[PDB]
RNA sequence: ACUAUGCUUAGCCAUAAACCUAAAUAAUUAAAUUUAACAAAACUAUUUGCCAGAGAACUACUAGCCAUAGCUUAAAACUCAAAGGAC
RNA sequence: AAAGGUUUGGUCCUGGCCUUAUAAUUAAUUAGAGGUAAAAUUACACAUGCAAACCUCCAUAGACCGGUGUAAAAUCCCUUAAACAUUUACUUAAAAUUUAAGGAGAGGGUAUCAAGCACAUUAAAAUAGCUUAAGACACCUUGCCUAGCCACACCCCCACGGGACUCAGCAGUGAUAAAUAUUAAGCAAUAAACGAAAGUUUGACUAAGUUAUACCUCUUAGGGUUGGUAAAUUUCGUGCCAGCCACCGCGGUCAUACGAU
């Protein structure tokens, strides 16, 4: 916050990764781990089937034309 | 509490009103269902007169009639009011002379 | 005993006693100050006791105070133009602060007054209606005129119960 | 005085009632602990069926987190 | 030209985010009065801004300019200016670097590098 | 008389009147302050946590936990006109 | 709050409850008339009558007034934009009235509702982000912003469709409830609709009817209370019985506390 340039050579020089603070704290317990993992599983899947629609629907369009 | 822990509490929570045996209402008509004696709590001593009725509400309370001497029985109609009966225990109900079948006290 | 230390700046009467009322140009105060020192003892006493006053006058100013970012305190006008007026407020008494931000970009009395007298233009006294907007609800109220029969009754020859009769007796 | 006296009694009267109901008490958590588990799984069947999945994701089994797992 | 209708017309606050593309989210910060204690605090909002160049670091003081037209749902400001540079200040009276209450390099000097 | 146990090596449990029954920090000793009393002289400021009659209740339900007769979190109905503290 | 009563063997402290003030509804007892204001158990079901016409045909109106508080944390305030089923001027500019998109700030309860699970950005279509203890999400409750506003209009949030098929217009009825206004008169005034207009219509409204619910002006007097708090008791009966109290309490033979007087 007061001297970047200082900053960034004491980190490079002394081998020290700077992570800053997270903004929220998260719970961690069996139930949350397990349903944010199928949450994000999820999104995934719903989102790769609309990229193979779109690619179906511009091979379909590009055949046409 | 400091000015910062006051603003972000607010003012005080308040617990809610809970109603009592009329339900928040001035008065309610009963059936008599039985007419019994209910004995007061030591020190004291007596045997007052009590009656178990169905309000219109759909529950049944005891309640207390006042006054010496009643002719209430069974299948009678009575407008009950608030008012708990200190020494009687439960109690929290008497009934209202002069209306309904149940009349004012026989002065004699 | 009110919490806090001069507990009189949480009183509607000295948040009140405040004269700067900014010009609609004002948009963003910014106030960079340092927590210690000696040459900027001023900007601090201003943070403390003027900063509220500023802000009750011109609620839709935004305030945003930085601490300890700058050797010296200075105050940083943003306004509505684009344009950002500095200020620098070192060995500044807080009540100079004060006269000095009231000068380049404080409303002069005559504006204010203008205004005060527009927000009241749809004000009459002669209007009747409720007592939240008018001085009278009725011509009732008025010295000479018919009072309200609910005060005093009426004569029976201006009532229609008495005027009915008469149209049947007819 | 009588403060800790009523809540070591009171204290005494729970040891004795959860002795004498203690094998009723376990047949009540393994059983709470079953809907738990359903009140999870079904929770989570809930999210992918409303994101449109009609099935649950490729290589996904919902964990048994209640269970005698430890 | 005509300007937008948000009343944030011209807000400052500080970079607290910048993991989405060319935006960064932006914490104002307001005095409001609380009518109990007359006392202020502060009030916070966020602001997502357009940063085309990615020239933002968080912690980094700010000021944003309405756009006249949103972006997106959220995107309703661009990034005017970076008043503030997260360790790398610069002191607007003298001018010169500074680190905290100290300067990094004196007023005196006139080093012109 | 003798066992679990107290010991060692690995884990687990997370409980005490875990109490100096005193949150931390910087002040001041005068503000004509025994500002109840008793403890440990009093008191100002700052920040956070907590409290809002007693019993019901170190309870019921809920969630988390290697804990499964467990711990932490923690009500209401209902009852009373007191409960409680120091002398 | 100018306070008071009530923990004890006693004192002090702490702390709750209750008393005294003010108002609305209902009930007991009681009550003359007059003027005024208000009218209110119920989004339960409704017999009957009426509540929207006007007018040289076209149109205009019946989208209002009136009613209810259904739903929803629903809102307030403020900004921008565009319209109107409009008006009046110009053939183009001032209003009233709305609509849509927004946001300085403010906006009910439960945190034993602590995570939400797509809620983000970029604009080659990639990146993995968005809200959240400064309270997200979920649930519960409630009309509020009061010259008035908002929502609803038999029910299915809607109303193509369907159904259990219409007074939440005025009056009135059944059922229900502690809760009880006329199945009334007039379009003369004001307001609205229509017409160029004389005019017509209106359960809006106006003038009445009804009711101690309130106020005012008057005239009869009734109601409660009388241990303490807290103004005020004589005789007799009763004898821990009958009864009484808001709190503390009273009644076992001299009861100012119960009943009569
Ligand atoms: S209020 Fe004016 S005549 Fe009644
Ligand atoms: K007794
Ligand atoms: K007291
Ligand atoms: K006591
Ligand atoms: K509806
Ligand atoms: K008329
Ligand atoms: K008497
Ligand atoms: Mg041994
Ligand atoms: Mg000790
Ligand atoms: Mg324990
Ligand atoms: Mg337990
Ligand atoms: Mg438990
Ligand atoms: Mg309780
Ligand atoms: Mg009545
Ligand atoms: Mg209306
Ligand atoms: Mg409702
Ligand atoms: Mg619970
Ligand atoms: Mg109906
Ligand atoms: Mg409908
Ligand atoms: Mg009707
Ligand atoms: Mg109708
Ligand atoms: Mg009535
Ligand atoms: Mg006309
Ligand atoms: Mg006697
Ligand atoms: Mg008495
Ligand atoms: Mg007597």
């Amino acid at each position: 916050q007061t001297n970047y340039d200082v900053f960034e050579k004491t980190c490079k020089e002394l081998g020290v990764e700077y992570t800053l603070p997270p903004l929220h704290f998260q719970k961690v317990h069996r139930r949350f781990l397990a349903k944010k993992a199928l949450c994000i599983r999820v999104y995934q899947e719903v989102q790769k089937l609309k990229k193979q629609k779109r690619a179906l629907k511009a091979a379909a369009a590009a055949a046409k034309k | 509490a400091t000015l910062n822990q006051m603003h972000r509490l607010g003012p005080r929570k308040e617990p809610p009103k809970r109603l009592g045996p009329t339900e928040g209402r001035p008065q309610l008509k009963g059936v008599v269902l039985r007419t019994f004696i209910r004995k007061p709590k030591k020190p004291n001593s007596a045997n007052r007169k009590c009656c178990r009725v169905r309000l219109s509400t759909g529950k049944e309370a005891v309640c207390f009639i006042p006054g010496e001497g009643h002719t209430l029985q069974e299948h009678h109609v009575v407008l009950v009011e608030g008012g708990r009966t200190q020494d009687l225990p439960g109690v929290k109900l008497k009934v209202v002379r002069g209306k309904y079948d149940c009349g004012h006290v026989q002065k004699k | 005993p009110m919490k806090g230390r001069f507990p009189i700046r949480r009183t509607l009467q000295y948040l009140g006693r405040g004269d700067v009322v900014f010009k609609e140009s004002v948009k963003i105060m910014t106030v960079n100050y340092n927590t210690y020192g000696e040459l900027g003892e001023g900007a601090r006493k201003f943070v403390f006791f003027n900063i509220p006053q500023i802000q009750y006058k011109n609620p839709w100013v935004q305030i945003m105070m930085f601490k300890n970012m700058t050797p010296s305190p200075f105050l940083r006008f943003y306004l509505d133009s684009g344009e950002q007026v500095l200020v620098d407020v070192e060995t500044k008494s807080n009540k100079e602060i004060m006269e000095h931000i009231k000068k380049i970009l404080g409303k002069k009395e005559e504006t204010l007054r203008e205004e005060e007298l527009e927000k009241q233009q749809r004000f009459h006294p002669g209007n009747f209606g409720p007592r939240k907007y008018c001085l009278r609800e009725c011509m009732c109220e008025v010295e000479g005129q018919v009072p309200c029969p609910g005060l005093v009754p009426l004569p029976k020859e201006m009532t229609g119960k008495y005027k009915a009769a008469l149209k049947a007796s007819t | 005085v009588l403060k800790i006296r009523r809540r070591k009694m009171n204290h005494h009267k729970y040891r004795k009632l959860v002795k004498r109901t203690r094998f009723l008490r376990r047949k009540v958590r393994e059983g709470r602990l079953k809907k738990k588990q359903i009140k999870f799984e079904k929770d989570l069947k809930r999210i992918w069926l409303k994101a449109g999945l009609k099935e649950a994701p490729e290589n996904w089994q919902t964990p048994k987190i209640y269970l005698k797992n430890k | 030209i005509v300007r937008s209708s948000v009343h944030a017309k011209w807000v400052v606050g500080k970079v607290i985010g910048t993991a989405m593309i060319k935006t960064a989210k932006v914490r104002a910060t307001r005095l409001v009065l609380d009518p109990y204690l007359l006392k202020y605090f502060n009030k916070r909002k966020t602001y997502f801004a357009h940063d085309a160049l990615q020239q933002c670091s968080v912690g980094d003081i700010v000021l944003l300019r309405a756009l006249p037209v949103p972006r997106s749902k959220h995107v309703k400001h661009e990034l005017a200016e970076i008043i503030f540079k997260v360790g790398r200040v610069i002191d607007p009276v003298t001018g010169k670097p500074c680190a905290g209450t100290a300067y990094l390099e004196s007023p005196l000097s006139e080093p012109r590098e």
